[PDB]
């Protein structure tokens, strides 16, 4: 059948699709990302993300872990700067107790102090594993230098805050952001009815709108990290459109025109205007792409470069110059059509998997409360037109930039030189 | 029964060393797990009370009668934390049994 | 120090999304 | 007697003063600070500073350590971003072997690889001890955000560079910056003659102008490090005058007008226009290097008050930029600056450092008296001028603490 | 970690100081 | 004397196990200090040569004659590093004596 939606009177969104899949997936989406902290409770969302297997009012940690592993199901937590999503999946004959476990974890945690004291070492280990690659550190640095208050908060807990996060901070964060008006329960392979019954036994008691977050403010700037890596990583972004505008579609078409990942293994990603503009001048190994991260109040669009330290300068300059050409109208309609085809194929392959489909429905729910059929999107992406793309470009080419660099930065340029 | 329990509390004699009831529990695995889950202030008072009782037993003395632990006053602090350890312990055991 | 269990080069072009849970795997994607 | 500046042909500025002090002090000053590194050899000057008791061509580490401690003498290394100074002091009857040890350490190191491999852990320990206080970290962060290439290099070795500094980097740094045209040998309590003889047996071997360093470029920007501490240390600076200008004297008079440390214990430092602009601690940071210098407020306040403490402080400087000052305040600032200079040169090691610095900087000695009249040269308008420079020039801000109420540069 | 042996304003540039003597620190 | 030293080098027999002369030194305190001061490649070759000699002694074999260590070729690598250890050692001793 099709997707089916009810908005409960306490604000909770219920979305269901019954496709008679053998494994069914049920997720719950909360607007409780890392942007809702301030300077007093930094890293609380990271410990909340890692604290999904703790003792709840209704099931202990042992009961939750052994009961999910007894049926072979999976419980995972994915977190962005805006949203958290707790997802369980398993056989249709065990999803009743899977919803019991998931809704107990979402609605009634206990946050015992010895459990979080044991979890803080796992927090340090998870942060080290996450920052084992340079892209994660340079994106966290880029957000920290790009924003002032809200989106500048890191996804991972700072080093000083480990050992300082308490049970009361987790309880305050849950009581202020895990309310029914910020939650959507999305189920693929389940009946809509059951979602509702579990949405009344749970998800209905906490029904405020919660604590409203601050508006994110752009700051500009640049933070660098000399650490002696073999490759220089550099991200240069500017403020862009937010979630809910056609200029966001223009910026997505702009990154697929500039280059948003290789389609061929071992390809040179020939088309990418960026990749072409770098490769016509530099014979060193490189990786140049376009970065776009848009959240419900603000967006970041820019370029991302990995290169040899020595060439790091002009490669960045070459990439920047290519965007300036797009800001001068130097583009062809066939290139924009190919960018639109790449963007729509990427969207359809993102929603072709079950967990990606459940995430998409989830995101749409929290964001606009409505489901937008894949088809609808296709025609809206088509709405973006050439001039629109050019426009977004000039926004990037003019707006104050924010630069995060890491590596041997002896030949990496600055923003006033860039 | 209440008065006879007070008389037995006086006859047990750990109140004369200033100890609580939960200080006198034998530290098995469950008791050590319950002690580890205590807050820092309760743990520090328990360690000081045990050290003072050991010092008094070293000098073969007791506290003055005004400093003894009144039966009514004794607080079963470790008890709440202990029950949980036992509950969790049993749950795990049952799971294995089955 | 050892980064627990050590091991990408592909440059990020999309926002990051941490991921952890009961299952042993845990990582981030752009 | 009086200091004898003899600029030997090799550029070495030999300076001596024989005052018949019971303990005599001999130092050697090299233009080899941390500004002469680049991104490939960061932290090399820190290991060079900590490697003063290593094996030399002429004396081993054991011989140097036991011979300096046998006579009770002292060997120390002080380093700024421009200059390094190796100083020995002791009884006049043992300064011959003290000059042997010091000139061996300066001129002929060996830099054995096992010795530097043992020294890198001491490098980490020294960096931790140095960054135990917030002022050091916030000044290093302020220099890193204020400059691009030269003066942005840290005094202390970065965390990744520990374990990576080799013997060849130390040898290259010594061979490229420890040359005779960048060195001054300064001796209080010794005869000038001996300085010269030791200046030919040593300090003559390495000649040349050495590797020239790059010109420091201002960048600006802000580095805000949330550390959690209640106190929100914040330094806001801008580009200022360099060493060798009267505008540097104007900026020194400007920091002594704004407030440059308490004179009374437990005082409120009443006069400081800043402090009185209204727990807190507001001062003024002025540091002048050869090619550029930074002036600006540096405040340490409770997190919450940071807003006012910083702004109020900024507003006070804007008042000085609008001509709102009195001549008695400038006269008191001049008296404070000249008293601070005279008390800085009243001690023996401060006197030896001053002569040393002057040598490397201008090759000449400026009698304390001369300075006094030059500081007097600075006049009220001059002070105002430097202020407007700060009030206008791009700022650089280093902040640390609970920065939830700490403003940004576009708000400041 | 322990900062070896563990245990005000900044108006002048930092200056490192080390040597034979046990004490070693920085001053503004 | 040179030919008789080559004959004694063949009669000693550590060249048949592929060892150098400095591999055969007894690891006293000075020898271990000299070994610790070796560069990484020389230390790794020394450890591999010692391990191969131990394996050959385990199987009671020797290397083929083309793989033996030619007297002329043997390099006294540890020697330079060792002298220093001894020199430093003596200097320190003398200081204490006096």
């Amino acid at each position: 059948q099709d997707l089916e939606f009810t908005k409960l009177p306490n604000g909770l969104v219920i979305a269901s699709l019954e496709n008679y899949a053998p494994l069914s997936r049920i997720g719950l989406f909360v607007k409780a990302g890392s942007r809702y902290e301030d300077s007093n409770n930094l890293g609380t969302s990271h410990l909340l993300r890692l604290a999904s297997s703790l003792t709840t009012k209704g099931a202990s940690s042992f009961k939750i872990t052994r009961g999910i592993e007894a049926v072979g199901g999976k419980l995972s937590v994915t977190a962005t700067r805006e949203n958290m999503a707790y997802t369980v999946e398993g056989i249709r004959s065990d999803i009743e107790i899977l919803m019991e476990f998931l809704l107990n974890v979402t609605t009634a945690p206990e946050f015992r102090r010895w459990e979080v004291a044991a979890l803080r070492s796992q927090l340090k280990i998870d942060k080290a594993v996450a920052f084992q690659n340079s892209q994660t550190r340079i994106i966290e640095n880029l957000h920290d230098v790009a924003y002032k208050n809200a989106l500048a908060n890191p996804l991972y807990c700072p080093d000083y805050r480990m050992g300082k996060i308490t049970s009361e901070e987790l309880h305050y964060f849950v009581q202020n952001h895990f309310t029914s008006a910020r939650m959507a329960l999305v189920g693929l392979g389940v009946s809509h009815s059951v979602l509702k019954q579990v949405a009344e036994q749970f998800l209905n008691m906490r029904g405020g709108l919660g604590l409203a977050g601050a508006k994110a403010k752009y700051r500009g700037g640049e933070i660098r990290e000399q650490n002696g890596d073999n490759l220089v990583h550099a991200a240069i972004v500017a403020e862009s459109a937010a979630i809910g505008n056609a200029e966001a579609n223009a910026f997505s078409v702009l990154q697929h025109l500039l280059g948003a990942g290789p389609h061929i293994k071992r390809g040179n990603n020939t088309t990418s205007l960026l990749s072409q503009s770098v490769a016509k001048g530099s014979h060193q190994p490189f990786d140049v792409s376009a970065f776009n991260a848009s959240y419900s109040d603000s967006g970041l669009f820019g370029i991302y470069t990995i290169s040899q330290a020595a060439a790091a300068g002009e490669v960045i300059n070459a990439a920047y110059n290519q965007v300036k050409a797009v800001a001068q109208g130097n583009l062809s309609s066939a290139d924009v059509q190919a960018a639109k085809n790449k963007l729509k194929a990427g969207y359809l392959m993102s929603v072709e998997t079950s967990e990606g489909f459940l995430s998409e429905i989830g995101s749409q729910a929290l964001a606009a409360g409505s489901y937008m059929p894949p088809s609808t999107v296709l025609q809206q992406i088509d709405s973006v037109a050439d001039a629109d793309v050019v426009k977004a470009a000039k926004k990037f080419v003019s707006g104050k930039k924010s630069m995060a660099a890491s590596g041997n930065l002896g030949h990496t340029p600055f923003l006033d030189e860039l | 029964l209440d008065g006879f329990r007070k008389w037995y509390y006086n006859a047990a004699g750990f109140n004369k060393l200033g100890l609580m009831r939960d200080d006198t529990l034998h530290e098995t695995e469950d008791v050590k797990e319950a002690i580890r889950r205590l807050p820092e202030d309760l743990y520090n008072d328990r360690m000081f009370r045990i050290k003072r009782a050991l010092d008094l037993t070293m000098r073969h003395q007791i506290l003055p009668k005004d400093q003894w632990t009144k039966y009514e006053e004794d607080k079963f602090y470790l008890e709440p934390y202990l029950k949980e350890v036992i509950r969790e312990r049993k749950e795990r055991e049952e799971w294995a049994k089955k | 120090p050892v980064l627990d269990v050590k091991r990408s080069g592909q440059a990020a072009a999309r926002p990051l999304v941490a991921t952890v849970g009961l299952n042993v795997p845990a990582s981030v994607r752009f």
